[PDB]
């Protein structure tokens, strides 16, 4: 059965009739058509579908769309300002924290949640935040560098750096 | 689009509303869905409805009671628990166990109630509809034979929950709400050692909260073993609580997980009064071994899972003793 | 300049914004959902199949069975024994039997259940030994003993060489089968136009040329009616270097339905496609002199290859082909067996076929050097090729070799001298060498075509379009080709738009396999840029009233060599070049010289023959917890000879990825079958390492400057994978004193070794 | 304000939250993403936006999406069977009743409504039915031929 | 709408002796196609 | 009449899909009027 | 045709050719007449 779903998605108010059994991943990819969020496994194992719900990471494949009613949802498509990359996106690109690019949207969203909560994460804290995000291309080394570069670029001058 | 049965999704604002919704047939409680959705997607269940508990106001509140007891609503997230300052300083084993669960993203929404009530696991069960129907299903769901223990007197799927053992050695209590009303039982009693009916909750019942009493002279910790350093369920998990008098064991509590169809307390009175030495550790190992019933419901072997279960039981008591 | 500059990949922007469209992201509103009915039995005959109830289900548009796919396929022309949809028998659990195209997922799922298939179950074999037993039913009739291919070769007088050795030891090592686990799920979007009888595919492949060939052959459709496009690809690492059944089935369904079919695959189905590294048993026998010099080598390798031919013949040849070219070895004996088993077919996986024997050889050499009192890093330095060029007994021509610098570099960087053998209890250091080809110098299909073709187009606007059939799978080939062409033309990277892998627009390319792309497409790209540069220089010379030899191109300026005058801007030259010409289109090609294609009188020596090798030396520092048995890799220092790093940033990432995939195979990855049933079909129980336990990896680039590579370059993505296994194996020995013989070195195997060593001594 | 809109579109049940002030044309092109239906004028003058509502022609640009609740709506995208052209579409293509192709979706929908109601229209009846559909490329001659060809082909199906 | 894509296909196929269907026309995309002065003064059939 | 203009600020490139019979002229005038190098502009005429 | 294509690929690989056309100067009007380029063509379509 379909029921009304109201939420804020990528900065815009949404008011849609959505199936009660629809996963947030399918709602995003198929109803709104935002293909940045990927499916890399059969359920909760890889993090490729990570999006933000009220600033915190959430697996879109293991979340019913209806559970995010009235919350603020953000996908990789919302990070840039028109065509200008955010500092986090520019760092992944420039430090090569992304190769094939498939795990990247999920990896960047988990990185974004971390940087909003902990502006200056230690190397162990980065690893701990990205623990559920699998990447097969990088060996992770440059992903960690990308997050450290993004953190410094966003970091406040009047504090310790 | 990923296939799920065409279920209704109820979003009650109160426990009463949730309880009433759970009265209908084939209706299941829903936390963050980190355990249930992967299961439903694989065809392990065909619900007519899910009752979302994440919208119930106040169900996620964490607080410290009058008598110094900790009260945790069933909706509190594992992340909130692992980061709660009071829990980390006073009931560290709980924060340790919560933090050891799955990955950080799962923990950001995964609830306490959902963690305790998570389903048992087995390699013949956590498989696709195609894989399972091809194999004739099994006793736990849509079949009549257990493929691990052919006798099939029951399902032997293993309970791999990390938080349960920690709450057990901390002597926590589970507050249950149902059509009959509210009732409380020691947390250890929330479980039954039966793979396909592993919880003592009745039709219409929900775990509403967990209460942990002041620790007094007890210190506790939790230790988990897994091949990767994150995400993996415990291949073996041991929580222990200790009370040390001079150089003698005045109090000891030990709970295991990742080993039986239920997380279990290990009877350890035989060590009370004794010292903590190689001889005592060995008696623990054998006591733990007796209670445990490590079976091949996991892709990893039984020999190893039993060996580390015994090994970490010593390790965690040792860590407490030498603290 | 562009070459040698740290460069973000030219398609990076689309990856970080989620704008890059991968196969499953492509919109196709008219798309039907395709699903494949897979075999529930590991080995069985199909007696009958009834699809009538499925065909009658409302919403079902098409249903197909093996009766409609009479032509088999295989990546190797000499061994095509897999049918898109099964005919007569199924040979592994997951083997495709039928397929359906319906309006949605729920309907396609119902359709599958309505198909009735009658099977005659046959005995299934999980191991080589079981499949080879006398009387075992043959998976394929042309190989009664279930042995797809045996290799038996000798180089030099092995018996004599061994008689001359001062120390001889032999050990058997086993390696679990592993899977690629590229993060993107398999998928194909097939659009069949019935009005014109044309088919267009977007599919998850590293080899669109092979898909083009197999779809045309399997559907018996002229290749000129087929267009294959590879959109963005979420990696592959070998999995997609052969045309896969679901791609052919998608096209079959689309044609039958007279429309468009989107065939998505689950992660379990992706594991079933497999084509990964086979379970391998390796017997290693090495003869040494008291001084550490190698005297002889004899090795045996048996592989469980799965249910169909695929890359098998090539894979088994690889187990011995790269025993050459790294160390000077007087004599070598090689015996190997590639055996069919009732499990998903194995195939090419990063380091294709050379990983396991390399690990075994490195581990034994290190163990023997200890018995001789020789340092493991020293014993390798002792056995390096004496002079370069060096023609191996296998007929490979090594024209560049950076091993000496690689060893010295990792020795210094890891502080080997001061730390080896002097670490705290429970920690260790290991060293290993490995290498791989920069492309198999002989194409799989003998068409007499160049080995790589690149086209360039330059019109009035000044933008250069580079068209290549090469598949960028995340490794950076689109950037690589841009860099070398821009370097030749003296223009900025940004002046080049790369259009790639779309059969209707780009020149055919053989595929992204065996690390052939940089070497071959880079050379072809250089060649094309030279053609264009010549056209432009002529127009500039004419306008500057100078000689063509006098023209220099510097930062988009054409000037007279050493003149005080800066010259013409690139755009003025373009304008001049358009006169009497209009649009300029040039073609560049590259072909490996025959001498680099092995020895004609040694059948099969083409496998392992290449223009040059990437070499890697790596030191691994690890520790072992004896309570749990868990091994933790802390850090890897790795020096790779890549000839010339065209993009040092990409070389580093490629090297880290290769070393890391090796770490996964070394410590936690392994497939598991139970009487034909896959047990590891998810990424929870198939343990791809997470970022937490993954080691830090420091990369040191070595540039031996190969005389034939683009700007001196060789590959930079496979030669470093194998070395991690033996290196950490040595580190574990120093850490806790046990010698693992079976990979992965997971906790369960280590605690068993610890318990045995404690039972003894 | 948005309200629930239920209808059958191109053979499929739709149940969407649609603004009360949304034109059928915009609902089709923007909400459902079916770009076949075109906009050729500023309001009711050209027929480029013609679609079918319960077998009868309707100007999508001058119809509120909410007015078709519970009805059967069809656009040019629904006429083919998977990738196979309907007889009417094959005819426009083969007889060149279409050049730039911009007025074609609307022209074909008006033709389809005519042929369902009057299987064998006379030349005058075809002109009468296509009276509100403007074409700038053809001079209309081959559009009439297209419809006559489709009519005959649908009779001897 | 005048048919230049068809016109170009027809004359090229005629010279080559092949069927119309063997030709895929890609047109008017500056990154891929050779510059053309434009569809004006009826210059296309004659010149292209 | 209509024009779809995609400006990529990361690379400073512009791609246009527009209702024109003369993409070459559009290419020239957009480059001159925006004072943008023609090699940074791509003009595509989709169906017209 | 396919057998010839196969033969043609040997030692060549992808074939790409360029064809061009240019109006002879004689059909471009008279240099000494003002603007006679307008109206100057290779030939005329005539209609009655
Ligand atoms: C890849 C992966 C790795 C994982 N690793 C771990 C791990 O290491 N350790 C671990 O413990 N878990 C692990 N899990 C399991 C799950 O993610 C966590 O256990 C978690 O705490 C689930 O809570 P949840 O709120 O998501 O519950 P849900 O998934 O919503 O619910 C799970 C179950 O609890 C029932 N339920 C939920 N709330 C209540 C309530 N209040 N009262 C009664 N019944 C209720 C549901 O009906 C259902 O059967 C993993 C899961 C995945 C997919
Ligand atoms: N000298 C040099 C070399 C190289 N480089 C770089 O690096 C890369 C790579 O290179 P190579 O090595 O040549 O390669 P190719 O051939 O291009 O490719 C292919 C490969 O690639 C690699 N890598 C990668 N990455 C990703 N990311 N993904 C993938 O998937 C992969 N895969 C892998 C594999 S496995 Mo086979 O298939 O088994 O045979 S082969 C393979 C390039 O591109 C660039 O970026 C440079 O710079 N320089
Ligand atoms: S333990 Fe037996 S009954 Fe339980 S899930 Fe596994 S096979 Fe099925
Ligand atoms: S798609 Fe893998 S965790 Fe969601
Ligand atoms: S960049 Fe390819 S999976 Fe992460
Ligand atoms: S768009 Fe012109 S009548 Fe509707
Ligand atoms: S065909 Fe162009 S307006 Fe009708």
């Amino acid at each position: 059965m379909k029921n009304i779903l109201r939420l804020t998605l990528n900065g815009r108010a949404r008011e849609d009739l959505v199936p009660d059994n629809m996963l947030l991943l399918d709602y995003l990819r198929e109803t709104v058509g935002l293909t940045g969020t990927k499916q890399g496994c059969d359920g909760g194992e890889c993090g490729a579908c990570t999006v933000l719900v009220d600033d915190r990471p959430r697996l879109a494949c293991s979340t019913l769309a209806h559970q995010v009613a009235g919350k603020k949802v953000e996908t990789v498509e919302s990070l840039a300002t028109q065509g200008t990359l955010s500092k986090l996106q520019a760092a992944f690109h420039e430090k090569l924290g992304t190769q094939c690019g498939f795990c990247t949207p999920g990896m960047i969203m988990a990185s974004e949640a971390l940087l909003r909560k902990n502006p200056s994460p230690s190397r162990d804290e980065i690893k701990a935040a990205l623990a559920g995000n699998l990447c097969r291309c990088t060996g992770y080394v440059k992903i960690i560098k990308s997050v450290e570069t993004a953190a410094a670029a966003r970091l406040c001058e009047e504090g310790a750096r | 689009m990923n296939i799920l049965t065409d279920f209704r999704t109820h979003r009650p604002a109160t426990l009463a509303d949730a309880v009433n919704a759970l009265a209908a047939e084939a209706t299941l409680p829903l936390g963050a869905g980190t355990d249930l959705l992967p299961n439903l997607r694989r065809g392990l269940g065909h619900p007519a409805a899910l009752v979302d508990l994440t919208g119930i106001d106040g169900l996620a509140t964490i607080s410290t009671l009058a008598d110094g007891s900790l009260r945790i609503g069933a909706g509190a997230t594992l992340e909130a628990i692992a980061e709660h300052d009071a829990i980390r300083t006073t009931w560290p084993a709980l924060a340790q166990a919560a933090e050891s669960v799955a990955g950080p993203t799962h923990r950001a929404a995964a609830t306490l109630g959902g963690n305790l009530c998570q389903d048992t696991r087995c390699t013949f069960y956590n498989q696709s509809e195609w894989w399972r129907s091809g194999n004739g299903y099994c006793l736990k769901y849509k079949g009549d034979k257990c493929h691990v223990i052919v006798k099939s007197d029951r399902c032997y799927a293993t309970y791999h929950g990390d938080v349960a053992p920690a709450l057990m050695v901390l002597d926590a209590r589970a507050e249950i709400v149902g059509p009959a009303g509210k009732r409380t039982v020691p947390v250890a009693q929330l479980f039954r050692e039966s793979g396909a009916e592993h919880l003592t909750l009745e039709k219409g019942e929900l775990l509403a909260a967990i209460e942990v009493p002041p620790t007094g002279a007890w210190s506790a910790a939790y230790s988990k073993v897994r091949i990767r350093d994150a995400v993996d369920f415990p291949l073996a998990g041991v929580a222990a609580a200790l009370q040390r008098d001079g150089d003698r064991i005045a109090g000891l509590r030990v709970a295991i997980t990742g080993s039986n169809s239920a997380p279990l307390m290990v009877p350890v009175d035989a060590l009370l009064g004794g010292n903590w030495d190689d001889a005592a550790a060995e008696t623990l190992a054998q006591l733990v071994r007796k209670t445990s019933n490590v079976l091949r419901t996991t892709i990893t072997g039984v020999k190893y899972r039993r060996r580390v279960l015994l090994a970490i039981s010593r390790k965690v008591v040792d860590q407490l003793w030498e603290a | 300049g562009t070459v040698g500059v740290r460069t973000p990949l030219v398609d990076g922007v689309e990856k970080v914004t989620g704008k890059a469209k991968y196969t499953a992201d492509i919109a196709a509103p008219d798309a039907l959902v395709g699903r494949i009915l897979r075999s529930p039995h590991a080995h069985a005959r199909i007696l009958a199949i009834d699809t009538s109830a499925a065909e009658a289900l409302e919403g079902v548009i098409a249903v197909c069975t093996g009766a409609e796919t009479p032509v088999p396929f295989g990546v190797l022309p000499i061994a095509e024994n897999e049918y898109p949809l099964a005919r007569d028998k199924v040979r592994y659990r997951g083997d495709p039997v039928a397929a359906v195209a319906a309006i949605d997922e729920v309907t396609a799922e119902k359709a599958l259940a309505l198909i009735k298939v009658d099977y005659e179950v046959l005995p299934a074999y999980m191991t080589p030994k079981a499949a080879m037993k006398a009387g075992a039913i043959a998976l394929h009739d042309d190989k009664p003993n279930n042995i797809l291919r045996e290799v038996h070769a000798e180089f030099g007088d092995v018996a004599a060489a061994f008689a001359e050795a001062d120390l001889i030891r032999e050990k058997t090592y086993t390696f679990a089968e592993v899977n690629h686990v590229h993060m993107e799920l398999n998928a194909t979007l097939a659009e069949y136009d019935p009005v014109r009888d044309m088919l267009t595919l977007n599919t998850t492949t590293q080899v669109p040329y092979y898909v083009h060939l197999k779809v045309a052959a399997c559907l018996q459709m002229d290749s000129a009616r087929i267009r294959v496009i590879k959109p963005f690809l979420g990696g592959g690492f070998g999995a997609r270097t052969e045309a896969l059944h679901f791609e052919i089935i998608a096209g079959l369904l689309a044609r039958k339905a007279k429309g468009t079919v989107r065939l998505l695959q689950t992660r379990e189905e992706t594991f079933i496609a497999h084509r990964g590294r086979p379970w391998t048993e390796v017997k290693m026998k090495i003869g040494l002199k008291k001084d550490g010099k190698i005297a002889a080598l004899a090795l045996e390798a048996t592989q469980a290859g799965g249910a169909y031919a695929g890359y098998g013949i090539i894979t088994i040849l690889y187990t011995g082909a790269l025993m050459h070219g790294l160390y000077h070895i007087p004599a070598i004996k090689h015996d190997a067996w590639r055996v069919y088993t009732n499990t998903p077919p194995c195939g090419a996986m990063r380091g294709h076929g050379t990983v396991d024997t390399r690990a075994a050889f490195e581990a034994l050499l290190t163990e023997m050097g200890e018995e001789l009192g020789i340092d493991s890093l020293k014993i390798r330095q002792i056995n390096m090729l004496p002079q370069i060029p060096y023609v191996t007994m296998y007929a490979q021509r090594v024209m560049s070799y950076g091993v000496p610098e690689c060893l010295e570099k990792v020795k210094a960087a890891s502080g080997w001298e001061e730390r080896k053998g002097k670490l705290p209890k429970g920690r260790g250091l290991g060293i290993a060498l490995s290498h791989f080809v920069s492309g198999t110098s002989t194409p799989k299909h003998w068409t007499g075509e160049p080995h790589a073709t690149v086209n360039l187009k330059l019109d009035f606007d000044g933008g250069i379009t580079l068209l290549t059939g090469a598949a960028d799978i995340g490794q950076g080939s689109n950037t690589m080709a841009s860099q070398v062409a821009a370097e030749v033309l003296g223009v900025r990277l940004s002046r080049i738009r790369v259009i790639s892998a779309d059969s209707a627009l780009t020149p055919k390319d053989n595929g992204s396999y065996s690390s052939r792309v940089t070497f071959m497409v880079g050379n072809a790209s250089i060649s094309a840029a030279e053609e264009l540069k010549g056209v432009l220089v002529k127009a500039a010379a004419k306008k500057l009233d100078a000689r063509e030899e006098d023209i220099e191109v510097i930062d988009e300026m054409f000037m007279v060599s050493g003149s005080q005058d800066p010259g013409l801007s690139f755009q003025e030259v373009v304008k001049a070049a358009m006169v009497d010409s209009g649009t300029i289109t040039v073609k560049g090609t590259y072909t490996c010289p025959t001498e680099f294609q092995g020895d004609k009188k040694i059948r099969g020596s083409a496998i392992g023959a290449t223009m040059g090798f990437c070499y890697a030396a790596q030191v691994v520092e690890a520790s072992v917890d004896e309570i749990t048995g868990k091994v933790t890799a802390h850090k890897v220092w790795v020096a790779v000879d890549v000839g010339k790093a065209l993009n040092p940033l990409a070389v580093e990432g490629q090297t880290q990825g290769g070393v890391w995939m090796g770490m996964g195979q070394a410590l936690s990855e392994e497939t598991v079958y139970d009487n034909g049933r896959m047990v590891h079909g998810n990424i929870l129980d198939y343990r791809v390492p997470t970022i937490v336990e993954s080691p830090d990896i420091e990369v040191i680039i070595v540039e031996s400057m190969d005389p034939n590579g683009p700007f001196g370059a060789k590959e930079a993505s496979e030669g470093m994978l194998a070395g991690f296994l033996p290196a950490i194996h040595e580190a574990v020995y120093e850490a806790v004193g046990v010698r693992a013989t079976d990979f992965p070195l997971s906790p369960d195997r280590i605690t068993e070794l610890l318990d045995a060593k404690e039972a003894a001594a």
